[PDB]
């Protein structure tokens, strides 16, 4: 039994091994009740606000459009404390580990974004926080190692398999599997099994919503397109919810193509992969023939998670959300625009949303248009890859 | 086939505990491990748990982390396992074998194709690590359409809604777990188990020690199965194959012993 | 004649060469003008609130002072657009530089962070931007003159003199004397020569007017201190300003300490130096008996000026204000604490103001303050430094 | 004294404009400055205009920031240029000696007391490159009390009101500045300047060709000052001193050459 729909049409579930069960209806069970209690809400509205910045500005970007008929407005996720969208859904959730009386947190990272998020509620609200962290992004990730231990947090690498995300993400599942009952799994993004990809999405959907009030303030009217990079789903489906049952808004994902979609070196499974069940659901997955669960490429570390959460799958499949891949060289050019003509250093990984909106620009000049796209970062912790890259080049 | 039921009423005219082994196919290689599975069977198992390496094993610990590397060092894929699957059922007629899958295997290529690859190779059960039962039902339908045994895990807290439910919808025999945690007091559920017609129930995890074989069977439980042990043999001969078997053998008859009457 | 003060008692005034005063004069005007345009206003309220991020919160951290009387509120300036106070300024000077119709903009740089600042205010703003800084600076500050160049900066280093900021100081000043016709110099502290202590002091006194609401807000009344560091003046003035007609609120301004006092290796001229004329101003100066000029010594790159604003010398001189210092050991501690216990990274430039207050705490626990720490920065840049001081230690 | 007064008066009974080299003391050494100061002197100059070494002269070009820099290399502090002023005046009586100072140097250890230790070496003027005539007032006082005349900067963009205070304020002699910028039609200037009775004007910043001096003269300035130029020889010649004082020589004649009748 489960109070609330595991499935987004064929995609997601549950599929944990037995013994996870009751932590997952517990974690169900206490979100439910944490939705309809006000004195929830206002402390999560408190942190999001005096210790997070909520909310975040909507920024119009004239330089960028000048010339054609786009109005192009950039939500500020990237001055979010942390820098990113991921410290939303951990406030959230580290209460949730409160609330159900937990004392320790458990959480996976890939590039290192969302073990500081973790580590950085943690402390604050007094939670343990071990973080499993991949070798191979242990190796070129030391900042946010550095800083998540700064922080308080434990930090523990995974060596098994390719060591790297999701590698760290089965080692997180086996020990939650022993150790539930104390510890709280902060799942990384809008995925795995149900209720984590419905969890993850209402505590990050005040993107939309205050993106909605603040574009009808500043334009009067909805936007025609809202875009978001697609890593694993939280920005995107933050950014999208609140305009899910407006029918005349786009809702556009956008997935890295690495070197190319043709090129196989890409990080888009739900536009070029194949469905299966892996880490707790079924969903489009990097996968061989055979089924072995593969990496996801992509310029940016962040957008490496090699699956992609249900909702968009399904958003996808029925028509109401479309989702188009952007390569790492056209990520890197709007990187540079952006910091040319705005002066803000967007992340790698909002920059594939930037870049699909400048294409759509680009490609039809006289269309009119308003866009929205959800600048789910900052850069600075890109400046040198793209360093690296100018200069080879 | 009925190789489950065969066995488990003939342990039981014998008064007999089973003792069920696990190995990774392929693991350190194919040939090796061919070997091995049959130094087993010499030995004394009643029914094999053999894993088909995966890259993602998330529910199991260290040691079968590194059967499925040694494994896929090894260049061992399904379609091998299956050979080799077909080559076992060839040489032992009676012996149940079970695989332990996760769900992205048998899902691949279609779910009803893997269980009828599977009967057509001799398989008898499927246990899916990472399927509970509320997920279950396409996975044991196809299963019992191709007449394997769909299995399953009651875990020690399990409350009573599920014992019913595992009891329903299992065959073959039940994995009854003695701990949360990943590969590394049961006599209510044994009663519960047998209360509601389970499939008989085989003790799992931690178990590696003759002495938990028989503190199982006294407990209620049909049998133990036991890998991490078993693995743990491999891994620490490598160097030596002859010695690998020889181990693997002491090891096996010192469990079968202490399952005896 | 000008048209406001340009002495703080006996500090300040405006010692440029003749050739630079018809420039300080028109440069006053237009900031007199500008104060008295609502246009003007509405243009900077609508970037600081859109662009920048204003307001910016203020941050109770119930875990650091636990088990005391204390009560501790820090002002997020580390979560402004840009990472630090100076992005106030910078827009407010750009769109000055606009109203007089100048198309370029000169700034020059210590640490980095003022030439990312103006760097980013002349992308948004369309202004052609050159920025001078000392090569050993430039030597030690990539990453910051690769950003300033991503946003279209042209980087300009000096060699002269002891190549640092005050090298930078006099070249800006050289090339003002030259093309101040159609090039505005962004001097990024509130000091140099008048009229700039003045429209820094006023171009960052929102962090004060934002303060005062909030603390109002959540608390009933004015806070008994007021704590920043004072590195040329710009951050602390800026939080000092609203509250100096409010007698009893304490004003703390901490300078930064460096190896320690008696060692001479510090950044403190205002308690500890000796009044000079330079940099177009009088007042406290780090300078050898002769009367060169000397560099200012920190832990923290960004306290480097040396010297300090002269309206800070008259608030100390009258009595209106307090100065203090913190040393680089106390400043790493009270970095280390806050990342541990609330999960901020402070800039080690605002770790001097939080070490001052968590003194003020300590050393007596049982008494009732209110504290409001200035946490101008944020210490993303820091984390390497601060990594190899704990690898040596 | 009136060393200013008194040379001006020469000159104009030559019919002569007045020509002014500029250096910084102890560049590149103490000895070699205080010879190239005499070669400057045999050589022609009428007046001499001295910068003493400080740290941070932020209204001059790259050449004499060197110039600084070498004195620097070499230790040299404003009590040992007071000393070599003091045996400068010691060997030559009637020459106007002016300093160009930056304003902490005259700040420093009180104002009024750089300027008496300016009279007691016999200085006759001080410029002082940082302080505008709206901040004058404490430095042309304590000037005037010591007897140096305090020298101003006429910007060639200079207004009325500017002209009259600098024809106010200054004495011995108003540096007319030929442009913006840091060291590298003036008639009006010029023309006003004598209307308001203000000190003779020299023409300064960028006159390095005897044919400058010339114009300057022309145009009705009592003369021009050259440093840059100056200091471009000394820099060249650092590797050989004796070459150092000839070219000194040569172009110093030259610029000479150029302000007579
Ligand atoms: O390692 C063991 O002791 C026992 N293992 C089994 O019974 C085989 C097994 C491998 N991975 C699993 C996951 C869940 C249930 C059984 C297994
Ligand atoms: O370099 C020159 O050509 C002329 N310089 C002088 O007349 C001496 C000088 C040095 N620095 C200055 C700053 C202002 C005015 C004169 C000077
Ligand atoms: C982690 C991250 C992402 C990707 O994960 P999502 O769940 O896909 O949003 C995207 N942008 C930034 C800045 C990230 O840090
Ligand atoms: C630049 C800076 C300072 C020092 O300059 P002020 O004018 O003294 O405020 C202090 N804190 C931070 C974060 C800085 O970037
Ligand atoms: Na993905
Ligand atoms: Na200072």
């Amino acid at each position: 039994t489960t109070l609330l729909n595991p499935y987004f049409g064929e995609f997601g579930g549950m599929y944990v091994p037995q013994i996870l069960m009751p932590a997952l209806n517990q974690l169900e069970e206490a979100f439910v009740s944490a939705q309809k209690d006000p004195e929830f809400q206002a402390q999560f509205a408190d942190l999001l606000k005096n210790y997070a910045g909520r909310p975040t500005a909507l920024t119009k970007c004239q330089n960028i459009t000048a010339g054609t008929r786009t109005t192009l407005y950039l939500k500020r996720e990237d001055l979010l404390h942390g820098g990113a969208h991921k410290t939303n859904q951990v406030l959230g959730q580290a209460l949730l580990a409160k609330r159900m009386g937990k004392s320790e947190i458990i959480a996976e990272t890939g590039a290192g974004q969302h073990g500081v998020a973790s580590a950085l509620a943690s402390a604050l609200l007094g939670l343990k926080c071990r973080i499993y962290m991949g070798a191979k992004d242990v190796e070129r990730q030391s900042p946010n190692v550095f800083r998540m231990r700064l922080m308080g947090a434990e930090v523990i690498p995974v060596h098994s398999g390719s060591a790297t995300l999701k590698d760290a993400c089965n080692e997180a599942l086996r020990d939650w599997s022993g150790s539930y009952e104390t510890a709280h799994y902060m799942l990384g993004t809008a995925a795995g099994p149900h209720p984590y990809p419905t969890i993850v999405r209402e505590f990050q959907r005040m993107i939309g919503e205050e993106t909605k009030a603040q574009i009808l303030d500043k334009e009067g009217r909805l936007p025609d397109a809202v875009i978001a990079c697609v890593g694993g789903g939280s920005n995107a489906i933050g950014m999208f919810a609140d305009f899910i049952n407006d029918t005349s808004v786009g809702l556009i994902g956008v997935e890295p193509g690495g070197h190319g979609i043709e090129t196989g070196e890409h990080g888009a499974p739900l536009k070029h992969g194949r469905v299966g069940i892996y880490f707790g659901m079924k969903a489009p997955m990097m996968q061989t023939a055979d089924g072995q669960i593969e990496e996801s490429y992509s310029i940016s570390a962040g957008l490496d998670f090699p699956s992609v959460g249900p909702q968009h799958a399904y958003l996808n499949s029925i028509g109401r959300a479309d989702y188009v891949s952007i390569t790492d060289d056209e990520a890197l050019e709007a990187f540079k625009t952006l910091c040319r003509h705005e002066g803000i250093i967007p992340a790698l990984e909002s920059s594939h949303a930037l870049a699909h909106a400048l294409k759509m620009m680009r490609e039809q000049p006289e269309k009119e248009q308003l866009l929205v796209v959800n600048l789910s970062g900052r850069g600075d912790k890109d400046i040198f890859t793209v360093h690296d890259i100018l200069k080879a080049r | 086939m009925e190789r489950y039921e065969n066995l488990f009423a003939q342990l039981n005219d014998r008064r007999e505990g089973a003792f069920v082994p696990f190995v990774t196919l392929g693991d350190p290689g194919i040939e090796q491990s061919l070997k091995i599975i049959d130094t087993l069977i010499d030995a004394g198992a009643d029914a094999l748990e053999l894993g088909v390496p995966f890259s993602d094993p998330l529910a199991d610990g260290p040691t079968i982390q590194n059967a499925n590397l040694r494994a896929f060092a090894a260049g061992v894929t399904p379609a091998q396992c299956f050979e080799m699957l077909a080559l076992i059922r060839e040489k032992h007629p009676t012996i149940p074998i079970g695989l332990l899958m996760y769900a992205n295997l048998v899902f691949n290529n279609g779910i009803d194709a893997f269980y009828a690859r599977c009967e057509q190779v001799g398989v008898d059960s499927v246990l899916v690590a990472d399927v509970p039962v509320e997920e279950s039902a396409p996975f044991r339908q196809a299963a019992l359409r191709h007449n394997i045994a769909p299995i399953f895990i009651c875990p020690p807290n399990a409350d009573d809604d599920l014992l019913r439910q595992v009891a329903s919808y299992g065959r073959g025999y039940t994995y009854l777990l003695s701990r949360s945690g990943v590969t590394g007091p049961l006599h209510h559920l044994i009663e519960k188990l047998k209360e509601y017609h389970a499939a008989p129930a085989l003790q799992g995890f931690g178990i590696s020690s003759p002495e938990q074989v028989s503190a199982a069977v006294r407990a209620g439980a049909a049998g133990a199965i036991s890998g991490s042990a078993i693995v743990k043999i491999i891994e620490k001969n490598l160097a030596s194959p002859k010695q690998m078997l020889a181990e693997l053998r002491s090891f096996v008859s010192a469990m079968k012993a202490a399952s005896r009457a």
